[PDB]
């Protein structure tokens, strides 16, 4: 499901940060 | 202080926040500039998924940090 | 130089890259190396996602930095 990918997204964007 | 949060569509909305603040106080600040509802709105800081009853400092979510926004 | 992607699953794959070398090129080497094709990889870097046309020098990754990789 695309909000699946969306968390992932934003944990990966999240992570790459801080 | 001052927080940031990035949305998956490239904006960066801010907010005024104290680090006493919970959770739902920072969704209810997104609601009113962007009026999505607190329960459509999950927040993510340092790979992880923040929680209501809990506050910004108890993430260790500091001045000029970036949350993630995704919604439901 | 060596870079490193990492997953959302703790897998951390080793690559050869090139500075001047495009987003679509890293995807292609990870489509060799791990049979992902391109357009089921998101590729991130000081949270940003990274933008097919652009060259890793154009986000500054750098000899030994650490992209996160996330699969559509």
């Amino acid at each position: 499901l695309q909000e699946e990918e969306e968390l992932q997204l934003a944990l990966a964007l999240s992570q790459s940060e801080a | 202080m001052q927080i940031f949060v990035k949305t998956l569509t490239g904006k960066t909305i801010t907010l005024e926040v104290e680090p006493s603040d919970t959770i739902e106080n920072v969704k209810a600040k997104i609601q009113d500039k962007e009026g999505i509802p607190p329960d459509q709105q999950r927040l993510i800081f340092a790979g992880k998924q923040l929680e209501d009853g809990r506050t910004l400092s108890d993430y260790n979510i500091q001045k000029e940090s970036t949350l993630h926004l995704v919604l439901r």
